[PDB]
RNA sequence: GGUUGCGGCCAUAUCUACCAGAAAGCACCGUUUCCCGUCCGAUCAACUGUAGUUAAGCUGGUAAGAGCCUGACCGAGUAGUGUAGUGGGUGACCAUACGCGAAACUCAGGUGCUGCAAUCU
RNA sequence: GAGAACAGAAAUCUCCAGUAGAACAAAAGGGUAAAAGCCCCCUUGAUUUUGAUUUUCAGUGUGAAUACAAACCAUGAAAGU
RNA sequence: GCCCUGAAAAUGGAUGGCGCUCAAGCGUGUUACCUAUACUCUACCGUCAGGGUUGAUAUGAUGCCCUGACGAGUAGGCAGG
RNA sequence: AAAUAUGUAAGAAGUCCUUGUUACUUAAUUGAACGUGGACAUUUGAAUGAAGAGCUUUUAGUGGGCCAUUUUUGGUAAGCAGAACUGGCGAUGCGGGAUGAACCGAACGUAGAGUUAAGGUGCCGGAAUACACGCUCAUCAGACACCACAAAAGGUGUUAG
RNA sequence: GGAAUACUGCCAGCUGGGACUGAGGACUGCGACGUAAGUCAAGGAUGCUGGCAUAAUGGUUAUAUGCCGCCCGUCUUGAAACACGGACCAAGGAGUCUAACGUCUAUGCGAGUGUUUGGGUGUAAAACCCAUACGCGUAAUGAAAGUGAACGUAGGUUGGGG
RNA sequence: GAAAUUGUUGAAAGGGAAGGGCAUUUGAUCAGACA
């Protein structure tokens, strides 16, 4: 009958890149966490131990704890209508640090600075982000550039 | 038609008079939708709505809660003011003097609170001595003290109490409550 | 601000009419859905 | 007698309803399985940090 | 698609920086408006080109009149279509008073004839055909003889009352 | 710039065939008392740095080289796809409207970058 | 592939090439090259205590699994495991 | 493309019927026109909400007064009668 | 290697400076975690919306479902059997599709005036036997989505190419 | 060369015909016109004139005419069904009471509470009064023997109405 | 001294059921309000 182990349908998931299989290379283990940073989940087939479900590949989560070979993630899922709180013990195998994140404290630490040369100047910052606004108008010469006219062309058949 | 967002025609879920049907009850929500309507101090309009509570949204307070609060730095001389019943605590040996204006004393209570030389007040003298609840000092009882519940949220690992008659040894304490009788919990 | 203040405007069938057999295929396909542009102003005027 | 087996029909209506619920959110979390070790380091950590802090208002 | 205006549009692709001034190209479109003028310019540059709407620029739009609107003149038709079947190229020659004119009794036909709604045509090329002779299509040739006149037989009169108390007569 | 020891990214570093490499380094290389390991001092161990050599390792350059990497309105706004119609068609299927948009292909350009430390005409 | 008495398609010896085309109880999929395969050396961590966590879920149980704490040991020059 | 052949079933019989042939048929275009418990404005009912009003010497404070929005309903819940 | 779908982030629970606590951890007052004191307010860190938001108890009915577009399995096929996402019917009248659970339009308090939808406007029947260019003649013509069927093939009928 | 016109759009340009509504009930607002006095179409209709004063209008009813309208109740995905019950009418005819309970609410009293087994008393099954116990609560946790709730302003931190 | 159901009298309608909805004509019948 039906089968749903726990690496169930995950062939392909798991699997580890063209010309990627062997030794992970050491900057994965030179990384370090600490709790509160933000980390990306995605599972290295070659390492058994410390995998996170397939559930949470692609996930993203908050280190809650640091430990020897590990770091304990706290994932939200929606189970019924709710979202629970889970705990994810996941060798630094299977995590990297997410930059989410960069756009925004780039962004803080940057607008801290216009701020001060703003007010310290004398005012006048405005630094919200702001959509793609349309496009003003423009003219357009025509010189070195007369346009060209096509009509549509005949059915062919090549072949 | 209109896509509806939200449900129509819903009650705000407030009470809005008492269920009581107390008429000195009544007469003290006359008194206080009056002072709240005219007055914009904020003691009123948080009072008018403690009257509409239910017994169990206004749990006693002890006249020892009283005297704690008017531990609080600066508090001592403040009027301590309860919407509801205030009841007598022998834990506390010694019990300031101050002003207590409240909807009802326990015997022993304005005994206590009378012999320290202090003063029992009902909410209406409480509304002519400070119109705009100036120096008052807004005590509630314990909700969540109440028997009921304990039992509130039962399920596995929720340790919260069975909803049981007799207990004992052999009232509900052998499989699934011990890790040698199928489970625990 | 000064949008949200008005509330959405309430506005009648086109009087004349809508020009078109079916509504429910774009401007471009001889309905009345999408983006007509300057059009626009004859429909609203004729509905309100 | 065979009957229907399964469907999500008319699931998703039913969690919209009140709702999905985001999930809620505290400053400071358990510290639900966090390392020993750490915790009990950090209990006397933080007593010490009080003791000198009743200290300074003595 | 309707009663037909001819419009110039012009576009080009979005500048940039190391290739600000694109090149911009041109193309004359049958539509009742500019809405399905432009709409139509974005279809026939997809078909020719590296670009789309989002990355292109409408620089121009504008109505073209016939210049000798009541002169009246021999076109040739150019169209490429689809049937049920298979795709097909067909010229036709049609006699009006303008390039307009002619381009919505195009449309009729090509939709009585051959049952092509408008979505299935491509108008390749309209043009004024000079010189008699170069004029190939019998169905107008047949118009061109010298001094040419005919009869209209059998006329028939609009009543406007539902009874009446003659009897027509077909003269005229 | 060379070179070595430890490296990071892990082919622009790989593969095939040629050729060039000063100085130092590295290497090949001599030995079998001693620790040590072998069917075999080939590997592995020790000892000399003496006796010998750039042949190989190594490093670099060559090639309408194989591979790999990068780019392009090269192919292609193609294939596919989200949304629309009381659109076409017996049907199979297919056009159109508002969007998103490949892969192969073709051509061009490239063939390791770099951290710490010691050393070198 | 090219080589060596008896020796042959197949015995045992050697060199070259070899990204895994093998092997890893078992189905199949994933994984793996100074290994996770093959050969050898030492061993009992397949042990002790009691929690937390992931899958299945009601976020019950059971199975199975993960990462720590507190012991006691194994191995290795060691980091470690 | 339209039409024609290819084209056989059971009571008499269905482009809904009548009937229609430069259609009242097929393809396409342009106006006008008809009409839903829908949309716009208005009155009245009720529901929900937000305001105002204890000052006696007259009558409903669960009252009175202003204002806005909303109204389908089986099983079923509650409410006022 | 898409499109559709999908995890997280877009700040006061933030950012920076100073330097306290410990039995953890470092060669190390090193780090780690929690802090004290200090500095910067609403363009404080995108859009749109918000008849507010959060939270607690308790209890009914239900636990045969079925249909349509799209994806889609088994089957020659089925008004057949089985899944996916949404929308519906069931529980729902009203206008249209003559008729019809599910299609189109549109969701209902009692009414006036107006204007429309989908669908129509020879007569039945409210509304042009309206305008305009073609095509079609059938001794079993054709006539509007879902939908109430027709194919290979063939015609020196006629049309345009 | 110089105009006209079409088309599209604009005007806080003027103006005619027709239909439906007239909610509200002193005044109070925002205005408009006037040199002013005053006036007005400016926070919801008034003025003038006629007819009848009654079955005239209106209600009710029967019938006719236009259009529309299938038997209800039931189980069901689906019933007007070629599914079941029901010829007709009266009268009867189905969630009750009790023991013990959960949540909510009202009321009394409150670290307590509960007079009604019983006693006293009586205008006699009522109403009125009451001593000792008992029950639940004021302590928990262990299988049990057993032990049994302040380091501290009954703690620190963050939010918190008042 | 109800209803089903029945006789007589009076009034009305009735081309293969009857009964019902919105609207008005026609007949019969009737409240109110005028002053
Ligand atoms: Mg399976
Ligand atoms: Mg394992
Ligand atoms: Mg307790
Ligand atoms: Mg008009
Ligand atoms: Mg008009
Ligand atoms: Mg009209
Ligand atoms: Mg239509
Ligand atoms: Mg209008
Ligand atoms: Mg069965
Ligand atoms: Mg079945
Ligand atoms: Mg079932
Ligand atoms: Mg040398
Ligand atoms: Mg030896
Ligand atoms: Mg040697
Ligand atoms: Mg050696
Ligand atoms: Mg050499
Ligand atoms: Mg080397
Ligand atoms: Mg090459
Ligand atoms: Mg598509
Ligand atoms: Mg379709
Ligand atoms: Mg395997
Ligand atoms: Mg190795
Ligand atoms: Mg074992
Ligand atoms: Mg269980
Ligand atoms: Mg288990
Ligand atoms: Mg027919
Ligand atoms: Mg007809
Ligand atoms: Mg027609
Ligand atoms: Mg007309
Ligand atoms: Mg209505
Ligand atoms: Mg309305
Ligand atoms: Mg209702
Ligand atoms: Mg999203
Ligand atoms: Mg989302
Ligand atoms: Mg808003
Ligand atoms: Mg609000
Ligand atoms: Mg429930
Ligand atoms: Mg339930
Ligand atoms: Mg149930
Ligand atoms: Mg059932
Ligand atoms: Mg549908
Ligand atoms: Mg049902
Ligand atoms: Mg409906
Ligand atoms: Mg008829
Ligand atoms: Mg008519
Ligand atoms: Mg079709
Ligand atoms: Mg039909
Ligand atoms: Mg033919
Ligand atoms: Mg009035
Ligand atoms: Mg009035
Ligand atoms: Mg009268
Ligand atoms: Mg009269
Ligand atoms: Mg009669
Ligand atoms: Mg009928
Ligand atoms: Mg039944
Ligand atoms: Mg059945
Ligand atoms: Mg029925
Ligand atoms: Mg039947
Ligand atoms: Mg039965
Ligand atoms: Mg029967
Ligand atoms: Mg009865
Ligand atoms: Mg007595
Ligand atoms: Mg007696
Ligand atoms: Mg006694
Ligand atoms: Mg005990
Ligand atoms: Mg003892
Ligand atoms: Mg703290
Ligand atoms: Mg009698
Ligand atoms: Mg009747
Ligand atoms: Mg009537």
């Amino acid at each position: 009958g039906k089968s749903h182990g726990y690496r169930s349908r995950t062939r392909y998931m798991f699997q580890r890149d063209f010309r990627k299989h062997g030794a992970v290379h050491l900057s994965t283990y030179l990384k370090v966490y600490k709790v509160g940073d933000i980390v990306d989940i995605k599972a290295n087939g070659s390492i058994q131990k410390g995998m996170p479900h397939k559930f949470y590949q692609g996930k993203t989560g908050v280190v809650y704890n640091v430990t020897k070979s590990s770091v304990g993630v706290i994932i939200n899922k929606m189970v019924g209508n709710r979202y629970l709180e889970k705990r994810l013990n996941l060798r630094v195998e299977h995590i990297k640090h997410s930059k989410c994140r960069q756009e925004f404290l780039e962004r803080v630490k940057a607008n801290a600075a216009k701020r001060a040369e703003a007010k310290a100047q004398g005012v006048a910052v405005q630094l919200k982000r702001q959509p793609a606004q349309p496009r003003e108008s423009r003219i357009v010469s025509t010189e070195g550039n007369v346009p060209q006219t096509l009509a549509p062309v005949p059915y062919e058949t090549f072949i | 038609g209109i896509d509806h967002t939200s449900k129509q025609h819903k009650r705000s879920g407030h009470r809005t008079a008492p269920k009581s049907d107390n008429v000195y009850l009544k007469l003290l929500v006359k008194l206080y939708t009056f002072l709240a309507r005219r007055t914009d101090a904020p003691f009123n309009k948080v009072v008018l709505k403690a009257l509409f509570l239910s017994k169990i949204n206004r749990p006693p307070v002890s006249v020892s809660r009283i005297a704690r609060a008017l531990k609080q730095e600066g508090a001592a001389n403040k009027t301590v003011v309860v919407v509801g019943t205030v009841t007598d605590d022998a834990r506390i040996f010694e019990f300031p003097k101050t002003t207590v204006a409240a909807l009802r004393f326990t015997a022993g209570a304005r005994a206590k609170i009378v012999k320290a030389g202090g003063e029992c007040i009902t909410l209406d003298q409480l509304a002519v001595r400070a119109p705009k609840g100036q120096n008052t000092l807004i005590l509630r009882g314990p909700r969540n003290s109440r028997e009921a519940v304990r039992h509130f949220g039962m399920g596995p690992h929720k340790g919260k109490a069975p909803r049981i008659l007799s207990t004992g040894r052999k009232f509900e304490r052998a499989r699934g409550r011990r890790r040698s009788k199928g489970f625990k919990v | 601000q000064a949008n949200n203040f008005l509330w959405p405007f309430k506005l009648s069938n086109p009087s004349g009419g809508w020009g078109v057999p079916r509504k429910f295929k774009h401007f471009i396909q001889g309905g009345s859905f999408g983006n007509r542009e300057e059009f626009i102003n004859k429909l609203v005027k004729s509905m309100n | 007698a065979k009957s229907k087996n399964h469907t999500a029909h008319n699931q998703t209506r039913k969690a919209h309803r009140n709702g999905i619920k985001k999930p809620k959110t505290y400053k400071y979390p358990s510290l639900k399985g966090v390392d020993p070790k750490f915790r009990r380091n950090h209990k006397h950590a933080l007593h010490g940090t009080a003791k000198a802090l009743a200290a300074a208002k003595k | 698609m309707a009663h037909f205006k001819e419009y110039q549009v012009i576009g080009r692709r979005l500048p940039t920086e190391s290739v600000p001034e694109p090149k911009l190209f041109r193309m004359r479109i049958f539509a009742s408006n500019e809405v399905i003028a432009k709409s139509r310019y974005w279809y026939f540059l997809q078909k020719l080109h590296k670009v789309k709407k989002a990355s292109g620029e409408i620089v121009s739009i504008n109505q073209i009149n016939e210049a000798h609107p009541t002169k009246v003149k021999n076109f040739g038709v150019w169209v490429r279509y689809d049937s049920r079947s298979g795709t097909h190229n067909m010229y036709k020659e049609i006699r009006d008073v303008s390039r307009v004119a002619a381009v919505e009794t195009l449309y009729q036909d090509m939709a009585a004839r051959h049952r092509a709604r408008f979505r299935s045509i491509h108008i390749l090329k309209v043009a004024e055909i000079e010189k008699t002779a170069d004029v190939k299509r019998q169905y107008v040739k047949q118009f061109l003889t010298k001094d040419l006149k005919f009869p209209l037989p059998h006329r028939v009169q609009k009543s406007t009352k539902t009874f009446s108390y003659k009897r027509p007569s077909t003269f005229y």
